[PDB]
């Protein structure tokens, strides 16, 4: 279990519940923890997994906006003028 | 201009039976659109021309009454949503894919960039133009015959057909444009190297399953060698179309390596731009964010001493990155591989990034340094001195009032273990 930036959605959600299931159990391995936070992710309702979609959206913007020649970035809509 | 002639009349001439008639006002409509690039498509449209345009377009006995429609129309799809949409509605792409087979040159390029707007606005116009059979038509276009400004707007429609992520383009068109990028990406035309590059950076963005379609293409050994590209335009791209590659999973990380990525990061770490060191750091951090393997191909590659002369004396936004590489690193590599990471004078750089405003800087540099002194057991306490040498013991003494929870919380934490 890979954590790669930008990060998704459940990379976030990781980010933070990683640290207490540490804490709260320090005597449990780094695979096991990546592997019980992948499984608790899937009980996660749309509306508790919707700040962290909406987080990893941010950073996804954030991460097109910094791209060295984002103004010369192709557009999605062009005019065909005189 | 538009404040200076009757709409009304140039649209009830645009449905004339005089065929001369017809052509001065869909000529009118079409100048009225393409004079500047504010032009008055809410007017136009509200006169009642669309239906006027779209019958145009069936026309082929009038090229020159297509050409000049789907002109117009072209320019009504470049604006918002909602403008693009009533494009749609008037069910002009199925005739402007029936214009694809015109045997007039501006009729196909003019319904080629018609249709290219339409698909740039969204997942939806997209798969719509998708479904109806647009892929096949288009990249016949691409051949050693083709005018140069032609295929430059042929590739700019293969870009928005890869654009949008929610949902990403169909599987079957993925694997459909890669070939044509294959050709394309070996260009000599700088416009159209940038775009194949810049629809690659798309895909790869698209998400894992994306990213496994591009490599299995074949493209990626062609990709990469554009790290070192003689257009700075190529490189950027490049960098950042292989940097979302490695945002994958381990395996398509290492198929980039393969490719002898590391070589070309010599030169991009020493570039000029100081956004393009950011953009370097940034791609060596998710790969030593990667396995045991892929810390050691940073390391072979001589570019750790390079990360951490970047960390230090480096401009703010590189030494973030950098202290992400190097956290990175901690966490994936061996005990030996951050003791090489130790013996060539990382702890002075990275210690001076605790006092940086950056709260999330901090938490990550934080980390590297708890995760080096739990690393090195027996010699937690030459860590600890080294830490203290260069004034980082003071620092993180400073961070165990800092505001934030993790931050203060860790610093106690890491004093009572090892302080």
């Amino acid at each position: 279990d890979r954590v790669k930036r930008p990060m998704n959605a459940f990379m976030v959600w990781s980010r933070g519940q990683r640290r207490k299931m540490a804490q709260e159990n320090p005597k449990m391995h780094n695979s096991e923890i990546s592997k019980r936070l992948g499984a608790e992710w899937k009980l996660l309702s749309e509306t508790e997994k919707r700040p962290f979609i909406d987080e990893a959206k941010r950073l996804r913007a954030l991460h097109m906006k910094e791209h060295p020649d984002y103004k010369y970035r192709p557009r999605r809509k062009t005019k065909t003028l005189m | 201009r538009v404040q200076n002639t009757s709409l009304e009349a140039i649209v009830q001439n645009a449905s004339s039976d005089n065929q001369g008639i017809q052509l001065s006002a869909v000529q009118a409509a079409r100048k009225l659109l393409s004079s500047d690039r504010n032009p008055p498509i809410d007017d136009l449209i509200k006169s009642g021309i669309l239906p006027i345009l779209v019958h145009c377009l069936e026309r082929d006995d009038n090229p020159s009454l297509q050409f000049e429609a789907a002109w117009a129309l072209t320019n009504i799809a470049s604006g918002t949503s909602e403008q693009t949409q009533a494009v749609v509605q008037s069910n002009a792409v199925p005739l402007f894919l029936r214009l694809l087979h015109s045997p007039h040159q501006n009729v196909c390029e003019q319904a080629v960039w018609a249709l290219g707007n339409i698909i740039g606005d969204g997942p939806q116009c997209r798969d719509y133009v998708i479904s109806l059979g647009v892929v096949k038509p288009l990249l016949s276009f691409i051949s050693p015959s083709i005018p140069i400004t032609f295929l430059r707007n042929v590739t700019w429609v293969m870009v928005n057909l890869c654009r949008h992520k929610d949902p990403p383009p169909p599987m079957e068109t993925i694997q459909e444009i890669l070939p044509a990028l294959c050709v394309l990406i070996h260009h000599t035309d700088v416009n159209i190297l940038v775009d194949t590059v810049w629809a690659l950076s798309y895909l790869t963005d698209a998400g894992n399953e994306q990213i496994q379609m591009v490599i299995d293409s074949g493209i990626v050994p062609h990709l990469v060698p554009l790290l070192s590209h003689q257009e700075v335009k190529v490189q950027t791209a490049a960098l950042r179309a292989v940097g979302n590659i490695v945002t994958g999973t381990d395996e398509q990380t290492q198929v980039v390596l393969n490719c002898d990525a590391l070589s070309h990061f010599p030169a991009l770490l020493t570039h000029p731009k100081e956004k393009i060191n950011k953009e370097a750091v940034w791609f060596l951090s998710n790969i030593t964010a990667g396995n045991q393997q892929q810390v050691q191909a940073v390391i072979d590659a001589n570019l750790v001493p390079m990360i951490i002369h970047l960390l230090d004396k480096g401009d703010f936004g590189t030494q973030k990155e950098a202290a992400w590489a190097i956290s990175n690193l901690t966490i994936s590599g061996r005990k030996d591989q951050v003791a090489y990471l130790i013996q060539q004078n990382v702890i002075p750089p990275f210690c001076n990034l605790l006092t940086v405003k950056d709260a999330q800087v901090v938490q990550v540099v934080l980390d590297g340094l708890s995760n080096i002194l739990k690393m090195a057991e027996d010699e937690a306490e030459t860590i600890g001195n080294l830490i203290e040498e260069c004034g980082g013991l003071e620092k993180i003494e400073q961070l165990q009032n800092h505001e934030n929870e993790d931050i203060y919380k860790l610093a106690y934490e890491i004093i009572d273990q090892f302080f």
